[PDB]
């Protein structure tokens, strides 16, 4: 069932993932092509209100996400019932549990995890997580340390994809990894799941950066911006063409205040 | 034993939820909704006046208990003059002794106690606690993060004890600082000899259906108050039914 | 109880001397100078003796004979008792095996002496079977200093607890870190709740009988190391049957000879 | 797999005593009293510390001798990382490698790949992760070690009770929070899970270090080991005592027995 | 170019090994072994070897004679030179005669050897003219333990930079503080642009046979300081040529005596 959910995140492969905090935003959002809704809504900050979810997942067709507080396995029981598509335990929500995140194995539906580098990536997907993302700085509008994120898990993946067999043992004990995942991950030569980019991601440049260092695509937390729908389409072009410069031109010409 | 009697007035509270009233409405209220108990309560914070606790007595046929200061036991000499169910020697409110906790032993009235760790929990299970709060922020921070710690802290080393070679259970009871013969009692039982409420944070239906799920007994609780504290409730009674679970949280109003 | 049992078997050693032997001779010259009991024992780790020249001496003697194994070292206590020793002593002389754990001496029908600094050890050492507390000062010095500290220290406590507030007695029990229920049995008694002698240092008649005035029900002595062993050896005796009688103190300490 | 093989190929030593020798005459001592197994070496653990110099694998003449004296298995100790000693040793035709950590440390941040031989390997630990790493990288059998060639027991009994301790914490621990222990064992977690469902090691496991008198052997087995490693020659007199320890690993929980065997053995080292 | 040349002059030693020899008698023993090439050498400071014993022992053996100079010492060198050796080894086992600055190689028509710890010191020396690079651990110990961090420490960076995104080189390059240059033709390559040996305390065969399956194009010795070096020398020679080979390693390694 793991290899299920994992192959149910390889569609979201070149998509644009977008936060939303009710209905007309969620179309707002497939209206500009994302590939999926996250729903939500100082403080603490926990799972959002069922009620508001539902509102979300009967006003789209695209697939709707929702965050549950790292460790709060029943947060996720919850959204699990309720029956969105993905349930990502994220680290921008109010941690629950400084000790243990969720045993995702033990849920149906996908999971997304966060991650700052390579043993974290992995010990997250040994937990069940079907998807990673790589988070940086969360509602900053700076990408520098998801940039710092992306390359350190992409750098060490190209290091352990040529390293000496014998030497894995000892690497997989500095990542504080599971060595099974390590030897997997040096035989694929990428992340065994899914790798987007998230933190930051502000403008269209931002989000052609992720993709040309190695992403497979982009969370955006647009909607802090002076215009949503042009910069929510622009967003999604960029990951769509993100090797055509002339064509970054045109969807970051004009995009208003960002 | 007169402390196995007041540990089996504490049991019947199992599966409930107690709520934090600060007057005979509140208290009115949390009984509607299928609260086991109340606790009482009205800078220093002391025992509350003991007017209200009567009115609120009165008011209600549920259980009541009441906050005394830690090692305040005049405080508790009070409350269990004017007839409360239970009193909670309470880190809550404001310590009254640095040093030394009530001794509990020599009151008739049944009393919880708070604690962070097994060895905590024990000490004040000695000293005649027939129930613990296993307590997290003391502050309505409204995050149960810290309760979530002291729980999981609690149950796993109930659970390493439990397995434990008996030759090493000697040092283990020195390095949590806590009564040998309590400690084995624990080994034997695979659990804490009396009821463990989890405390401190509990804001949603979810937050208190994880304590229970976590092995807690039941839960403390500190825009729609009727709803939210009959959401708890049921979530406390069907902790392991997602679809329930999902139904009680639904449009509960800002937490 | 087989625990008061053996609490009681340790209860005949009151007001007397315990002697270190290593050869069955030795082991005589002490029962002829009157010892209550006799310590089987032979750097370098240090290990319980070989259990060939236990035998020799508890076949030569009529009094009880003791012998050391190693702290947590709970195979050698049970050859010890399967050669029928009537006291195991859990002693810190010899060359630790176990740095976390003691020996669970509730495990054996034979009594266990185990030594300690401090009325918080005590206890713990009680609690885990021992029926008879060696307070320790000083092994192998002559210089009885640290014997004092420690058995004012224990008596020290046992004074306040003693007279202390019942409801302080948790708090109390918890910086000792000992179980509750042999503190609040100390308290009543108002004295350890088992037989308690000194050791370390004791190299005079003096020593012993000060040992004794302060509160000792008993000394170990580690005497063959002076220079009329024999002599020596009865003039402690006296100085422990005798501890309050200045003119005794004095006619047996008188040309002892090299301490 | 052939791991499964070589794991079992180790189960015959359970409930025995490997001993070092440093010749022939001893190996031959060494069965004659019982012991399930010799161990080849050109200085035993006490020499090596009393000595100094650069331990290395013996020399393959010294080890072909010893091994057509006998007929117990005949290990032989190669170098921390050395997997060319190994080679070398696999070559000769000896039953297991012991990759000790009592010879002179050849890579510091690497040990060998044991996977890439046939023949089984032992490799020394001194607690739980410890363990599970060196199983990871192929090793058959494990032996938590003490200290080496000092005669005192007191860190091999630390040893042996901190891995033991984990295992039981593990067996009992909540699901859930396996993953997290694994991170701070810094093991492979499938090795714990697999801990964790067994009870036990999920390989032979032998106490090392300072195991001096019969009373010290017992000792381990009833702490839950499977057999003593005896680095015996350095006392009084080898035979009695090297017939003695074998037979307390035997009757470990035999009171009498044990006050048999140790009556009048000799000055121990 | 003259270095491209240089660089392939060191290139016919590889697969082979280095002896160090103090006399003619050891250079013979050494030829006579299959070594490669000799090295001459005779507290205290230690300096270039005197011409005279370097002219006996270039005059004894058919193969390459190299010898030491100190680091730094750029005249040591000229005079080497000038003797018609056939490599200069810049070596840190002599007596350093400058701390900062290493001798100026390109100034020279003989190829040098340098030693390193690290692939940012190897290529820096390579920079300064060096055309084979000695990874060095410990001197005189007869441990290997540093040469396998060293050799494992130059090899890994390699293998880590033959796969690294190009756009990261330059601050690879900075925290190695080595030339950009030579990053990328090590990069290209995918190994080391010269030769690289392996040295200190390679004491056995299976030593040797280890420095070579590491990746190591060949190692020095530092031999005599064993029991039969006749024999000794012979077992690491065919180590070295067939390190691949335990069948073999098994047999030049019996009884091979005291190491």
């Amino acid at each position: 069932p793991f290899s299920v959910k994992v192959g149910l995140a390889q569609m979201l492969r070149g998509g644009v993932i977008m936060d939303v905090v009710n209905a007309e935003q969620a179309r707002i959002a497939e209206e500009a092509g994302a590939c999926a809704v996250m729903a939500l809504e100082g403080g603490v900050a926990r799972m959002s209100d069922p009620q508001m979810i539902k509102e979300i997942k009967q006003a789209v067709t695209i697939p709707v996400m929702a965050k549950a507080r790292i460790g709060h396995f029943v947060e996720a029981q919850i959204l699990e019932a309720i029956g969105i598509d993905y349930i990502d335990e994220s680290e921008v929500l109010t941690l629950a549990d400084e000790d243990h995140h969720i045993n995702k194995h033990n849920f149906r539906i996908p999971f997304v995890c966060g991650c700052r580098n390579l043993g974290e990536a992995l010990r997250r997907i040994r937990e069940g997580a079907a998807m990673i993302r790589t988070k940086g700085e969360a509602g900053t509008g700076n990408i520098i340390e998801a940039v710092r994120h992306v390359r350190s898990v992409n750098g060490d993946i190209r290091v352990l994809r040529n390293m000496d067999d014998d030497e894995v043992f000892t690497f997989a004990k500095k990542l504080a990894a599971p060595y099974d995942l390590v030897m997997q991950t040096k035989q694929l030569g990428r992340l065994p799941v899914v790798q987007f980019a998230a933190g930051g991601v502000a403008t269209p440049a931002d989000a052609a950066l992720m993709m040309q260092l190695g992403c497979d695509g982009v969370f955006v937390g647009i909607f802090k911006s002076g215009d949503p729908a042009r910069r929510a389409r622009a967003i999604v072009q960029a990951v769509t063409h993100y090797s055509d410069p002339e064509m970054l031109v045109e969807v970051s010409c004009g995009l208003g205040e960002a | 034993h007169p402390f196995s009697v007041k540990v089996g007035l504490a049991q019947v509270l199992r599966g409930g939820a107690i709520v934090e009233v600060s007057s005979v409405n509140q208290a009115k209220l949390a009984e509607s909704a299928g609260a086991c108990s109340v606790i009482v309560s009205d800078g220093v914070r002391r025992m509350p006046d003991p007017v209200l606790i009567k009115e609120v007595k009165r008011a209600v046929s549920v259980p009541v208990m009441a906050r005394a200061r830690v090692g305040h036991f005049v405080e508790a000499q009070i409350l269990e003059s004017l007839a409360v169910d239970y009193i909670d020697e309470s880190e809550i409110i404001s310590v009254a002794d640095d040093d030394h906790f009530i001794n509990k032993h020599n009151f008739r009235s049944p009393f919880i106690c708070g604690c962070r760790d097994t060895g905590e929990a024990l000490r004040r299970i000695r000293e005649g606690a027939a129930m613990i709060r296993i307590q997290g922020d003391l502050t309505a921070t409204g995050n149960i993060a810290e309760t979530v710690k002291n729980v999981r802290s609690l149950m796993g080393e109930v659970r390493v004890l439990n397995n434990m070679d008996d030759d090493e259970v000697f040092t283990f009871a020195k390095k949590i600082s806590a009564p040998y013969d309590l400690v084995a009692q624990t080994k034997q039982m695979g659990r804490v000899p009396v009821v463990q409420f989890a405390s401190g944070g509990i804001t949603t239906p979810a937050d208190a259906a994880l304590m229970m799920q976590l092995g807690c007994d039941g839960v403390f609780v500190g825009p729609d108050p009727f709803k939210k504290l009959r959401s708890i409730v049921q979530a406390v009674q069907h902790y392991n039914d997602p679809h329930v679970l999902a139904e009680m949280s639904s449009g509960l109003e800002n937490a």
